[PDB]
C-alpha cells in the first residue's frame, strides 16, 4: 500500500505544481455593487461564512488559480458562498459556470442565483436536461458572446459541442455524484481557470491538514439559525401511527420521505401508502427508472405537485427538499446505522421541527444486531456508541470524492 | 380534425401570418404566457399519445404520430420567431418592475376592498383631486348603478355628472360614465383618476 | 357614440405623456419594446399602440383574452374582436365547438377582407390567448367560399343546400342548435 | 444534560445559552463558569450568575409514578425479549425509575 | 299540469340561461387508461375537479385505487350509499371546500 | 379602533414612488413618519431611497421617537405597518416596501 499511495500523491502534487506555474487573471478587490448585494442578503452572515468568504475572495485574488473546497451540512448557508464568489467574478468582466450533477440541483441553484442577484445587469441561464432545445442549442449554448454572465447547467456542459468566451470561474457541487468521465473532464478544467467546489459529506481533518498544500478546504460549524433535532421512533410498523404521522405533517402543508427499498414491491407498497392516506398525492422513484423520467418526478416533487414520495434510499440521499419534514422508514431493521442517519438528515433542516419513524415489520422476530442497532438509534445520542463511528463511514466516501483513488482494496 | 396533418397535407402557418404586415404583437405578462405556453405543449402531447396510441388505434401499420406532431402546439420561441419573421414585432407588457423596461408612469386604482374607511377615503380622494382641479372618474358596467353613485358624490362633498357616453370627464366635478371596465387606473401625468365600482365593492361584473 | 361608451376617458387618459411615448417609441418599429405597469392598464396601453394601426394582444388565459376584449369593446366597438381559443387539443378526438370554429374562420376572413362591410368593420385590435397563438392553422382556411344570404340575391336552390353540405352543415327537420 | 467527575459537575440547563460547569469543594460550591460545547473549554468572558436548572421533562420522578408504573407495568409484563419501543420496556423503565420517550 | 293546478298553486319557469353556458363535449368509445388520465390531469390543470363514476359498490374502493395508479397527483375519494350518512356528508363537505380532486 | 394598515407596494415601482409621496406629503403637514427595518443593513437603503424620492430622511436612535417633519428609518421588529391618523403617525415596514418578511 506505501508503494500504491505515492502514485496518488504524485498526480496531487503535480496538479498542485501545475497550478502554481499555470497563468491565470487575478481578481481584484470586491467593487461597489458587492456590498449592496451582500447587504441584500435576507439572513445573516455566519463567522465561519465570513471567514470563508474571506478566504475565497483571496484565493481569487492571488494569481495561483483558485482550488478551494467549501465543507458543510446542507442547511448551513454555502450556497451563498457560491453567489457572492460568482458575483465577484462577474463584476471584473468574467463570465462563471455552475455544474451540478442533477437538474434539480440546476433549477435550485437558479433560483438562488436569480433571487440573490436580481436588480443588477446580470443574465444568468441554466442548462438542464428539461431545458427546451430550442433555447438549449440558441441560447445556452450559443452564448459564447458574453450573454450569459453566469450560467448553472447540468453534466450536458461538459459535452465537446461546448465552449465558453472568458471563462472566469467554475462552481461545482456534490462532485461526488458525477461521472468519472465527467469528473475526469472537471479536473481537467481544474488547471485553466479559478474552481470553487461546495460538499455536504465531511473530510477527516488528518487529511484536511495532510493534504493542505495541493487542495485547500473551509469549513463551517457555525449553524446559520438553530436546526433543532429531529424527533425519532424506533417502533413496530403500526398504519394508524404511519397514517397520524402523515396527515400531520400534511396540516402545515408539509412531505414526507416514504422509504422501500425492495424496487420489486415499491409500486404495491404506495399502493398501501394510499390505503392509510386516501388524500395524499403519493408517487414513486427509484434508480431503475430512466433518468428523463426520474428526474421529472422528483422535479414534481419539489414543485409541491406531489405530498408522499415513496422512494430507494439511493434516491432519498441525495435530495435536498426542505419541506420535507417527516420520513417513514419502513423495515428499518434492514438498514445500517450510517444509512439510517443519512436518512434522517434529509429532514427537519428549515426552520420546521423533523419527525422520523424507524419502523420494524411485527410479523417476524426482530434479529439480535437489528435489536442492538436499533437500540443504538433509539436513545437518540451523539455518543460513541455509533454515531462518531458510523460517522467515520461518512467521511470514508468524503475521502473517495476529495482524492482521485477509490479502491478500498489496500484499505482492507 | 385530429387527423388533418394525415388527411389535409399541407404546410401550416401560424396565427401572426393573417395579421395586416407590420401589426405588432403585445403579450401580456409574457412569464404566465410562457409557462402556460408549455403547460399546453405537455397536454397537447399527453393527449397526442393517449388518443393515438398503437395499443388502441388499430391493427395495422400505426398512424405516424411524427406526421400529426405538425398541427401540434408552437412553442414559445418558435412562435416569437415567426411572428418576428413575418414582420410583426414581438413587445411586452409585464407586471414586475425591470430596470431595463420603459416603466410607463402608470398605477392602478385604490382599491377599498373589506373597508368603509377606505371607501369614505376613496370618496375623498376624489374629493381633494377635484378641488385641485384634477380629472376624475367612475366607470360602472351597470345600466343606472352610475345614478346611485353620483347621489352619494353631491352627498358626499363631490359633484357627479352623468357624462354621456363617448366623452371625457371636464375639470372639477367627478365624470360618472357607464361602461365595461374591470380595474381603475391612476395617471398623475395626465391628471386622471379612473375609479370602477369593482375597486368600491371588490366584485367583477363581466 | 353609443357602442364606444369610453372612448373619450381613453382620449383623456392618452393624453398623458408617458403612453404618447409609447406612441413615439412604437412609431418606428423598434426589435425590443418591454413595457411594465399595472393589469389595469393593458386596455390603456393597447389603446395606445392601436393609435399606429392594428395590433394582435395575446393574454394569458382565456378569462383575460375575454375581460381585456370586452375592456376595448367599450372603446372601439366591433373594430375590436377576440379570437377563441380551442376546447380541445389539436390531436384529441373531440371536435371543437361549432361556434367557437365560426368566430375563428369568421375573424381570419375579417382579417383578410377588412372592406367586407358584411363581415364587421375592418379590424383594429385582435385578442386573443396563448393557445391560439401557438396551435397552427391550415393557410387554405380563409380561402373556403362562405354562403351568402342576402334578401334579393340570385342563387339556386340546390346549389346553396349542396354549398351548406360541402360546409359540414348537419342537415336536419328541424333547426335546434347552431350548424 | 450534565456529566458527573471529581469535585466538578457539568450541567447543560435546557433554558441556559451556555452550558455550565461548577466546582464543589466540601459541602459548597468553589467555581462556577460557562464553557463552550465544542472544545470542552471555559469561557471566562461570559460572567456566570445564579443558574436556575428547572426540570426537562413536564413530570417529577417521584416514588409514586414508579409504584403506578409498576403496578401497570404488572400487565404486559414481556420479561425476555424486550422490543424497544413498545410499552412492556417504556413501562419497566419507569419501574426502574429512568426517564423514556413518550413517558 | 302547469295549466290545470294553476288554481291552487302558482308556477314560475326560468327557460332562459344565466349567460353563454356551453354544452359539455362527450365522447363516446371504448376505455383507454391513458385517455382517462390525460383528461383528468387537463381537469387538474385549471384546479377543477372530477366525477368518476363506479356503480358496483363492492369495488368501489378498488376502483378508486385504479383510480390512483392512473393519476398518482390527484387526490380521490370514495362516496356511495352504503356509508352512513354521517361519512357520507363529511366526504361532500370535503369534495367541495378542494380538499380533494376527484370523487 | 382609528387604525388602518400599511399601504403595500406590491414591488412595483410606481406604487413605492407613491408611497415615498404620500410619506412627504405626510411630514410636510408636520405629522409623524416612521420606516421600521427589521434587516441589517437595509435602513440606509431606504435612506438613499427617500433621497432619491425627494424625502428628509435620518436613521433614528435606537429607543426614539420620529421627529416631527422628518422621515425617521428606524431598525426594529415589525411585519406590517400600521397608519394612525389620529396620533398623525404613518409606520410603514421594510416588508410592505420589499414584499418580504425578515424572521
Ligand atoms: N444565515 C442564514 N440563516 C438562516 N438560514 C439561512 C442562512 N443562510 C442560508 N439560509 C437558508 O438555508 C439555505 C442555504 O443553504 P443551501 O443554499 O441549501 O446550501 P447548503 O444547504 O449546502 O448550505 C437556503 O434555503 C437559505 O434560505
Amino acid at each position: 500500500a506505501r508503494r500504491a499511495v505515492r502514485e496518488i500523491a504524485s498526480e496531487l502534487v503535480a496538479l498542485y505544481a501545475k497550478r502554481q506555474s499555470a497563468p491565470g487573471h487575478a481578481f481584484g478587490p470586491d467593487t461597489p455593487w458587492q456590498a449592496e448585494m451582500e447587504d441584500a442578503f435576507g439572513f445573516t452572515e455566519t463567522i465561519d461564512q465570513l471567514t470563508a468568504i474571506q478566504e475565497v475572495k483571496s484565493d481569487m485574488e492571488k494569481p495561483v488559480p483558485m482550488d478551494r473546497v467549501i465543507c458543510g451540512d446542507v442547511g448551513y448557508g454555502k450556497t451563498e458562498i457560491a453567489v457572492r464568489a460568482a458575483f465577484k467574478a462577474v463584476q471584473d468582466g468574467k463570465q462563471v459556470a455552475v455544474l451540478v450533477p442533477t437538474t434539480l440541483l440546476a433549477d435550485q441553484h437558479l433560483q438562488t442565483f436569480t433571487n440573490r442577484m436580481a436588480g443588477f445587469p446580470v443574465t444568468v441561464k441554466g442548462l438542464s436536461r428539461f431545458t427546451d432545445p430550442a433555447e438549449s442549442r440558441a441560447v445556452i449554448e450559443g452564448l459564447k458572446d458574453g450573454s450569459v454572465d453566469v450560467v448553472i447547467g447540468t453534466h450536458r456542459l461538459l459535452q465537446t459541442g461546448v465552449t465558453w468566451k472568458d471563462l472566469g470561474l467554475i462552481i461545482v457541487d456534490e462532485e461526488q455524484r458525477f461521472g468519472v468521465e465527467h469528473k475526469e473532464h472537471i479536473k481537467s478544467m481544474r488547471t485553466h481557470v479559478d474552481v470553487l467546489t461546495m460538499s455536504a459529506t465531511p473530510i477527516p481533518r488528518t487529511l484536511e491538514m495532510s493534504l493542505a498544500g495541493i487542495r485547500e478546504m473551509s469549513t463551517i460549524l457555525t449553524p446559520p439559525e438553530e436546526r433543532y433535532p429531529v424527533l425519532t421512533y424506533v417502533g413496530p410498523h403500526d398504519d394508524k401511527q404511519v397514517a397520524a404521522a402523515l396527515r400531520r405533517e400534511l396540516l402545515r402543508d408539509g412531505q414526507a420521505f416514504y422509504i422501500h427499498n425492495r424496487v420489486r414491491t415499491i409500486d404495491e407498497a404506495a399502493a398501501r401508502v394510499r390505503q392509510l392516506v386516501p388524500e395524499a398525492r403519493v408517487v414513486v422513484a427509484h434508480g431503475q427508472m430512466n433518468e428523463e423520467t426520474l428526474e421529472k418526478t422528483v422535479e414534481g416533487f419539489w414543485n409541491r405537485e406531489y405530498d408522499i414520495l415513496v422512494c430507494t434510499t439511493i434516491v432519498e440521499t441525495g435530495l435536498d427538499i426542505s419541506n420535507a419534514n417527516t420520513l417513514i422508514v419502513e423495515r428499518a431493521d434492514t438498514f445500517g446505522l450510517s444509512q439510517l442517519h443519512q436518512l434522517r438528515g434529509r429532514v427537519g433542516r428549515s426552520r420546521e421541527r423533523g419527525y422520523a419513524y424507524f419502523l420494524y415489520p411485527p410479523n417476524k422476530p426482530l434479529t439480535e444486531t437489528a435489536y442492538d442497532r436499533l437500540a443504538t438509534i433509539a436513545q437518540n445520542n451523539e455518543l460513541g456508541a455509533g454515531m462518531a463511528v458510523a460517522m467515520k463511514d461518512l467521511e470514508i466516501r468524503g475521502a473517495g470524492n476529495v482524492l482521485g483513488a477509490e479502491q478500498s482494496g489496500h484499505v482492507a | 380534425e385530429a387527423l388533418l396533418p394525415l388527411l389535409h397535407p399541407i404546410e401550416p402557418t401560424t396565427l401572426t401570418r393573417h395579421l395586416p404586415e407590420g401589426a405588432p404583437v403585445l403579450v401580456c405578462d409574457p412569464e404566465k404566457v410562457r409557462t402556460r405556453a408549455a403547460d399546453l405543449i405537455k397536454t397537447g402531447r399527453e393527449f397526442l399519445e393517449a388518443s393515438w396510441s398503437t395499443a388502441a388505434v388499430g391493427g395495422d401499420a400505426p398512424i405516424d404520430l411524427e406526421a400529426l406532431g405538425a398541427s401540434g402546439f408552437v412553442t414559445f420561441e418558435e412562435a416569437r420567431e415567426a411572428a418576428r419573421e413575418g414582420g410583426h414585432p414581438w413587445w411586452t407588457l409585464s407586471q414586475l418592475s425591470d430596470e431595463s423596461a420603459v416603466e410607463l408612469d402608470i398605477r392602478s386604482a385604490p382599491s377599498a376592498r373589506g373597508s368603509q374607511h377606505n371607501l369614505e377615503e376613496i370618496f375623498a380622494m376624489l374629493r381633494a383631486h377635484v378641488a385641485t382641479g384634477g380629472y376624475a372618474a367612475v366607470v360602472t358596467p351597470g345600466i343606472g348603478t352610475a345614478h346611485r353613485v353620483v347621489e352619494q358624490l353631491g352627498e358626499a362633498d363631490t359633484a357627479a355628472t352623468i357624462l354621456e357616453p363617448g366623452t371625457a370627464p371636464k375639470a372639477g366635478v367627478v365624470g360618472v360614465l357607464k361602461g365595461p371596465l374591470c380595474s381603475g387606473v391612476v395617471l398623475p401625468g395626465a391628471n386622471l383618476v379612473i375609479i370602477t365600482e369593482t375597486d368600491l365593492t371588490g366584485n367583477r361584473v363581466t | 357614440s353609443v357602442q364606444t361608451p369610453i372612448a373619450g376617458l381613453v382620449e383623456l387618459a392618452l393624453s398623458d405623456p408617458s403612453l404618447q411615448d409609447v406612441i413615439r417609441r412604437a412609431a418606428d418599429r423598434p426589435a425590443d419594446l418591454a413595457l411594465v405597469g399595472p393589469a389595469s392598464a393593458r386596455v390603456l396601453v393597447a389603446a395606445a399602440l392601436a393609435q399606429n394601426g392594428p395590433l394582435l394582444v395575446v393574454a394569458a388565459t382565456g378569462r383575460e383574452a375575454d375581460e381585456l376584449t370586452a375592456e376595448l369593446r367599450g372603446v372601439f366597438g366591433d373594430s375590436v374582436a377576440l379570437f377563441p381559443s380551442w376546447e380541445t387539443l389539436p390531436h384529441e378526438r373531440l371536435s371543437p365547438g361549432v361556434e367557437t370554429v365560426g368566430a375563428r374562420l369568421m375573424l381570419l376572413r375579417r382579417l383578410a377582407r377588412p372592406d367586407d362591410e358584411t363581415l364587421g368593420a375592418p379590424l383594429r385590435v385582435v385578442v386573443t390567448t396563448t393557445r391560439s397563438l401557438l396551435q397552427p392553422m391550415a393557410p387554405d382556411l380563409v380561402d373556403i367560399e362562405p354562403v351568402t344570404l342576402s334578401v334579393g340575391a340570385e342563387m339556386e336552390f340546390e346549389d346553396v343546400v349542396a354549398r351548406l353540405v360541402d360546409l359540414s352543415y348537419t342537415r336536419v327537420d328541424m333547426v335546434g342548435k347552431r350548424g | 444534560e450534565f456529566a458527573v467527575r471529581g469535585g466538578i459537575l457539568d450541567v447543560f440547563p435546557p433554558t441556559a445559552e451556555h452550558p455550565v460547569r461548577v466546582e464543589f469543594w466540601g459541602d459548597e460550591i468553589s467555581e462556577m463558569r460557562a464553557f463552550a460545547i465544542a472544545d470542552q473549554r471555559s469561557i471566562p468572558e461570559v460572567p456566570v450568575q445564579t443558574v436556575v436548572a428547572v426540570p426537562c421533562r413536564e413530570l417529577l420522578m417521584t416514588d409514586d409514578v414508579r409504584e403506578r408504573a409498576a403496578a401497570l407495568a404488572a400487565e404486559h409484563p414481556t420479561t425476555e425479549n424486550t422490543v424497544p419501543g413498545t410499552v412492556p420496556d417504556m413501562l419497566a423503565k419507569l419501574a426502574e425509575g429512568i426517564p423514556v420517550d413518550g413517558m
